[PDB]
C-alpha cells in the first residue's frame, strides 16, 4: 500500500522502490536546570521610589537568580508590554546569560519612539536601541504619583545634539552647543543654548503629555553558562534511551551516555566535526555526557510485479538488525521477508552489496 | 521554534527553507553535470576495453 | 532526502514545506537515476565476458613471466600485486547524521577482481 | 604616605620580536582535530614588543591602554603584585585595582585617588609599624564592584640566575566584561621569549562597564634603598586579526597560523 | 541608501542581492553546459587528429 501511495498507481512492477523514512520516537523528557538560587529583584526594579531622566537612564544588571515572568506579565499594573525577540507565553522556560534593566520616565507622545529603528526627539540625541534587539519594553502610566501641580520639572531631556549617539551610549555632558558660525563663548550667546530642557508634568495634563514610567528589559543569550531560568523540574539523567532533553535551553532529542572526552574546567558544548551540537555537561552536577540522535533510516520495499503476487519484502538500510523494533542481515541493511539460500542464481531484483532477490518455488 | 510564537515563527522559517532549497538544488545540478562527465568517461573506457 | 535536511524533524517546518510543491520528488528522482546510472556504468564496463574463465596451473607461457598481474592465491582476496598496490595508493558519520546516506555499490570488489582475472585468463 | 622615588636608572625602552606567543581560547565550546578559522582581537605575529626593566634600575612608566594589552613578565620572587587601570586615575573615573595579596587576589572597581607615583609601599610595615591597608592611593570613597579570588603566587620565592617562572597575561575589554587570560611556564631562559607556542587559560570575565585608557603596573617596594629580585616585563598591543587554529584530540590548541602575514 | 532610512532599507537591498545572485547562478550553469559541449567537440577533434 505504501508503494501504491508513493507511485500514484494501482499497479506496480518487479523491483525495489524507496519509501518513507523511519525514525525511533522519543520516550521521556529531561529538564535539568541550574541549582537553587535566590529570587530576582524585579519588584525592586519597578517599585523603585524615584526614576531618573532619559539622559541619565539607570543601568541595572540581573544575573544569578530565579526569575518568574508569569507574575510580571499577568499583572494589570503595566500599561503596555511589547517583546521584540521572544514571546511572553514561552518566555518562562528560557535560560539567559545576563539581563539589563533600564528605567526612566518619558512623555506619553514619544514613548512609541523607544522601538528600535525609529527617529525622534528621544531616539537620536539621548537614548537609542539597536535593531538587533531581543529585550522587552514595558511602560506604565504614573500620572497619579509623578505629576505635581507645583511643578516637578526635575525631569530633563536633550533637545538636540551635535551628532546622533550609538546604541546604549549614555551622555551626561551639559556643554553649551553652538548652532552658528560664531564660536560659543560663555554660558549663553547667539546660537548658544543649553542642550537640556525640562518637560511639563502636572496632574491636570491629559494623555500624550502625561508622564509614563518606562522600563526596558534587554538580555543576552549564547555567551556563557546560563544564570537566569524559571521552573526547574529536575528529573533524571537516564542513559541509552531515545529521549528529549533541555539542559540550559538547548532543546534536543537523542540518547545520552558517559563520555571519555577531555573537557577542561571551562569546557562544554562540543563541536566535534560539523556544526551539530556534540556532548555537553549538565547543570547541578559536574559529569560529562554525550548526545547521539536516535536511530533512523529509509525503508525500501522489494516486490515482484503485482500481476504475480502480493507478498513483498522490506529492507531497512543502514540500521543493524538488533535495534529494528525471517530476519536476515546483509551489508546493505536488515532485510526481512525473504529466506537466504546457499544457491546462487542471476540477479533479478538488485538488492546490493553482492546480494540479489528473486521469486522462486 | 522554542523562542517565538507560532504565527511569527513562519516568517523566520521561510528564509531558512528557501536558502536550503536553493543549496540542495545547486548541489543536485552539480552532481548531474559531473555524472554526465563520468558517463562519457565510462563509455570511452568500455570502448577502449 | 529533503524533509530531514531542510527541516529538523518538526511538524511546523514539515507543514510549511508541504506548500512548496513536489520539489522533493524531483530531487529524489534525479539522485536515484544517478545511482542507477553508476551501477549500469560499472556493469557495462566490466561485464564483458559470458563465462568466468580459469587460468591453468601451468605457467609455461613461452618464457613470458605473468606472476605480477595474475591473481594472487596466497592472499585473502584474489587481487594481484599491481591491483593491491593501486588499492593501497588510493568524518563519514557527520554527513549521515543529517540525512545524507551513502549507498553501497552493487558489485563488490571481489566480483570485479574475478571479472578482471577471467579477462586476463581468456586473453592469455 | 607615598614618597616619590628618584633612584631610577634612565633607560630607554627596548624592542623585542614577539615571535609566536599570545594565543588564547576565543570560545568556551570544545573541539577536536578541527582547523577552525576565527577573527578576533589577537597579538599579531612577529611584532615589536616593548621591553622594560624592574629590579638603581627602576622603570615605572604609565602606558596607554587600547584594544587590550599583553603583559608577559619573567621574574624571580614575583616583585610585581598588581596593576591599575582607568582614564584619569585621580578619583574622577571608576578605577580598577587588581593588587595581588600573598593570601588572595582582591579586585576593586572603586573611585581611587592615587598618588603621583603610586609605587607599592614597604611590605614589612603593613600592620607592622602600626599601619594598615593600602595608601598607594589616598582614599576609596565609592566602590562599585568588590571581588576576592584565588591568588597568583607561582614560585613567590628564590633568587636564581635561570629562574623558570614566566607568567603571561592578556587583558581585553569588550561589552563591559574585563576578560583576563593567563598562563605560567617554567622556561629555563634568561631574557628572550622562547621559540615556543602555548595556549592561554581563561581565569574570569568579571563585568566592569568602565572606560579604560591608561595602564600602570604595581611592583612591591624604605623607598630609596631596596633589595629586590630580578624581573622584566614586556607590554604588547593587540589588533583585530584573523587566525586559523589547529586543536588536537586532547582539546589543547596545538598550532595556529596568521591570515594577514606574508602571502604564503 | 540616499532615498530611505537605514533601518528599513534592508528589504530592497536583500531583493537586489537575490536577483543578482539568481542571474549569476544562471550564467554559471549555462557556461558549464556549453563548456561540456565544447569538451565533447575538443575530444572529437583530438581523435580526428
Ligand atoms: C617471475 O617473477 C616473479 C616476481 O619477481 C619471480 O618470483 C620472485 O623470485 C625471487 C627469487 O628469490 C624472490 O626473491 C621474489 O620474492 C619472487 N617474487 C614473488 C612475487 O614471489 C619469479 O622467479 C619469476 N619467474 C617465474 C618463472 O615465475
Ligand atoms: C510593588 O509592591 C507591592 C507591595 O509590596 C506589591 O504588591 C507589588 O506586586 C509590587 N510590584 C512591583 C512591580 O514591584
Ligand atoms: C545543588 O548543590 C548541592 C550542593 O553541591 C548538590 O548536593 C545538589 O545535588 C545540587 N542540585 C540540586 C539540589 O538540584
Ligand atoms: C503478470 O504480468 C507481468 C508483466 O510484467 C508478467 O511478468 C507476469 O509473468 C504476469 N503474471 C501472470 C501470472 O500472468
Ligand atoms: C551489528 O550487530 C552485530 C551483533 O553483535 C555486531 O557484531 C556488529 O558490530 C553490529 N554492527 C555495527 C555497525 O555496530
Ligand atoms: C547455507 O546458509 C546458511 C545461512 O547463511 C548457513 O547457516 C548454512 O550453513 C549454509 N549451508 C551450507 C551447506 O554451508
Ligand atoms: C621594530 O622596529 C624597528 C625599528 O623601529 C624596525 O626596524 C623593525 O622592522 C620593527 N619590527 C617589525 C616586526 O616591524
Ligand atoms: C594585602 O596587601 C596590602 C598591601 O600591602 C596590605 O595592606 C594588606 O594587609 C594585605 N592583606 C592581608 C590580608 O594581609
Ligand atoms: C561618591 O558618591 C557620592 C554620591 O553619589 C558623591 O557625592 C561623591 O562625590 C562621590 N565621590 C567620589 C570620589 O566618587
Ligand atoms: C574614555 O575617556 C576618554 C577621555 O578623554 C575619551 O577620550 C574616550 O573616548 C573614552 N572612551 C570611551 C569608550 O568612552
Ligand atoms: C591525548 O589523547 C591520546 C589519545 O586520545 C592519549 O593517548 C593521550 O594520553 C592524551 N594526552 C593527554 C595529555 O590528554
Amino acid at each position: 500500500s505504501e508503494t501504491k501511495c508513493t507511485l500514484k498507481s494501482f499497479t506496480v512492477e518487479k523491483g525495489i522502490y524507496q519509501t518513507s523514512n523511519f525514525r525511533v520516537q522519543p520516550t521521556e523528557s529531561i529538564v535539568r536546570f541550574p541549582n537553587i538560587t535566590n529570587l530576582c529583584p524585579f519588584g525592586e526594579v519597578f517599585n523603585a521610589t524615584r526614576f531618573a531622566s532619559v539622559y541619565a537612564w539607570n543601568r541595572k544588571r540581573i544575573s544569578n537568580c530565579v526569575a518568574d515572568y508569569s507574575v510580571l506579565y499577568n499583572s494589570a499594573s503595566f500599561s503596555t508590554f511589547k517583546c521584540y525577540g521572544v514571546s511572553p507565553t514561552k518566555l518562562n522556560d528560557l535560560c539567559f546569560t545576563n539581563v539589563y534593566a533600564d528605567s526612566f520616565v518619558i512623555r506619553g507622545d514619544e514613548v512609541r519612539q523607544i522601538a528600535p529603528g525609529q527617529t525622534g526627539k528621544i531616539a537620536d540625541y539621548n537614548y537609542k536601541l539597536p535593531d538587533d534587539f531581543t529585550g522587552c519594553v514595558i511602560a506604565w502610566n504614573s500620572n497619579n504619583l509623578d505629576s505635581k501641580v507645583g511643578g516637578n520639572y526635575n525631569y530633563r531631556y536633550r533637545l538636540f545634539r551635535k551628532s546622533n549617539l550609538k546604541p546604549f551610549e549614555r551622555d551626561i555632558s551639559t556643554e553649551i552647543y553652538q548652532a552658528g558660525s560664531k564660536p560659543c563663548n560663555g554660558v549663553e550667546g547667539f546660537n548658544c543654548y543649553f542642550p537640556l530642557q525640562s518637560y511639563g508634568f502636572q496632574p491636570t495634563n491629559g494623555v500624550g503629555y502625561q508622564p509614563y514610567r518606562v522600563v526596558v528589559l534587554s538580555f543576552e543569550l549564547l555567551h556563557a553558562p546560563a544564570t537566569v531560568c524559571g521552573p526547574k523540574k529536575s528529573t533524571n539523567l537516564v542513559k541509552n534511551k531515545c529521549v528529549n532533553f533541555n539542559f540550559n535551553g538547548l532543546t534536543g532529542t537523542g540518547v545520552l551516555t558517559e563520555s571519555n572526552k577531555k573537557f577542561l574546567p571551562f569546557q562544554q558544548f562540543g563541536r566535534d566535526i560539523a556544526d551539530t551540537t556534540d556532548a555537553v555537561r549538565d547543570p547541578q552536577t559536574l559529569e560529562i555526557l554525550d548526545i547521539t540522535p536516535c536511530s533512523f533510516g529509509g525503508v525500501s520495499v522489494i516486490t515482484p510485479g503485482t500481476n504475480t503476487s502480493n507478498q513483498v519484502a522490506v529492507l531497512y538500510q543502514g540500521v543493524n538488525c538488533t535495534e529494528v523494533p525471517n530476519v536476515f542481515q546483509t551489508r546493505a541493511g536488515c532485510l526481512i521477508g525473504a529466506e537466504h539460500v546457499n544457491n546462487s542464481y542471476e540477479c533479478d531484483i538488485p538488492i546490493g552489496a553482492g546480494i540479489c532477490a528473486s521469486y522462486q518455488t | 521554534l522554542s523562542r517565538l510564537d507560532p504565527p511569527e515563527a513562519e516568517v523566520q522559517i521561510d528564509r531558512l527553507i528557501t536558502g536550503r532549497l536553493q543549496s540542495l538544488q545547486t548541489y543536485v545540478t552539480q552532481q548531474l553535470i559531473r555524472a554526465a562527465e563520468i558517463r562519457a568517461s565510462a563509455n570511452l573506457a568500455a570502448t577502449k576495453m | 532526502d529533503c524533509t530531514m535536511y531542510i527541516c529538523g524533524d518538526s511538524t511546523e517546518c514539515s507543514n510549511l514545506l508541504l506548500q512548496y510543491g513536489s520539489f522533493c520528488t524531483q530531487l529524489n528522482r534525479a539522485l536515484t537515476g544517478i545511482a542507477v546510472e553508476q551501477d549500469k556504468n560499472t556493469q557495462e564496463v566490466f561485464a564483458q565476458v559470458k563465462q568466468i574463465y580459469k587460468t591453468p596451473p601451468i605457467k609455461d607461457f613461452g618464457g613470458f613471466n605473468f606472476s605480477q598481474i595474475l591473481p594472487d592465491p596466497s592472499k585473502p582476496s584474489k587481487r594481484s600485486f599491481i591491483e593491491d598496490l593501486l588499492f593501497n595508493k588510493v568524518l563519514i558519520c557527520a554527513q549521515k547524521f543529517n540525512g545524507l546516506t551513502v549507498l553501497p555499490p552493487l558489485l563488490t570488489d571481489e566480483m570485479i577482481a574475478q571479472y578482471t582475472s577471467a579477462l586476463l585468463a581468456g586473453t592469455i | 604616605q607615598c614618597v616619590n622615588l628618584r633612584t631610577r636608572t634612565q633607560l630607554p625602552p627596548a624592542y623585542t620580536n614577539s615571535f609566536t606567543r599570545g594565543v588564547y581560547y576565543p570560545d568556551k565550546v570544545f573541539r577536536s582535530s578541527v582547523l577552525h578559522s576565527t577573527q578576533d582581537l589577537f597579538l599579531p605575529f612577529f611584532s615589536n614588543v616593548t621591553w622594560f626593566h624592574a629590579i638603581k634600575r627602576f622603570d615605572n612608566p604609565v602606558l596607554p591602554f587600547n584594544d587590550g594589552v599583553y603583559f608577559a613578565s619573567t621574574e624571580k620572587s614575583n616583585i610585581i603584585r598588581g596593576w591599575i587601570f582607568g582614564t584619569t586615575l585621580d578619583s574622577k573615573t571608576q578605577s580598577l585595582l587588581i593588587v595581588n595579596n600573598a593570601t588572595n587576589v582582591v579586585i576593586k572597581v572603586c573611585e581611587f585617588q592615587f598618588c603621583n607615583d603610586p609605587f607599592l609601599g614597604v611590605y614589612y610595615h603593613k600592620n607592622n609599624k602600626s599601619w594598615m591597608e593600602s595608601g598607594v592611593y589616598s582614599s576609596a570613597n565609592n566602590c562599585t564592584f568588590e571581588y576576592v579570588s584565588q591568588p597568583f603566587l607561582m614560585d613567590l620565592e628564590g633568587k636564581q640566575g635561570n629562574f623558570k617562572n614566566l607568567r603571561e597575561f592578556v587583558f581585553k575589554n569588550i561589552d563591559g566584561y574585563f576578560k583576563i587570560y593567563s598562563k605560567h611556564t617554567p622556561i629555563n631562559l634568561v631574557r628572550d621569549l622562547p621559540q615556543g607556542f602555548s595556549a592561554l587559560e581563561p581565569l574570569v570575565d568579571l563585568p566592569i562597564g568602565i572606560n579604560i585608557t591608561r595602564f600602570q603596573t604595581l611592583l612591591a617596594l624604605s623607598s630609596s634603598g631596596w633589595t629586590a629580585g630580578a624581573a622584566a616585563y614586556y607590554v604588547g598591543y593587540l589588533q583585530p586579526r584573523t587566525f586559523l587554529l589547529k586543536y588536537n584530540e586532547n582539546g589543547t590548541i596545538t598550532d595556529a597560523v596568521d591570515c594577514a602575514l606574508d602571502p604564503l
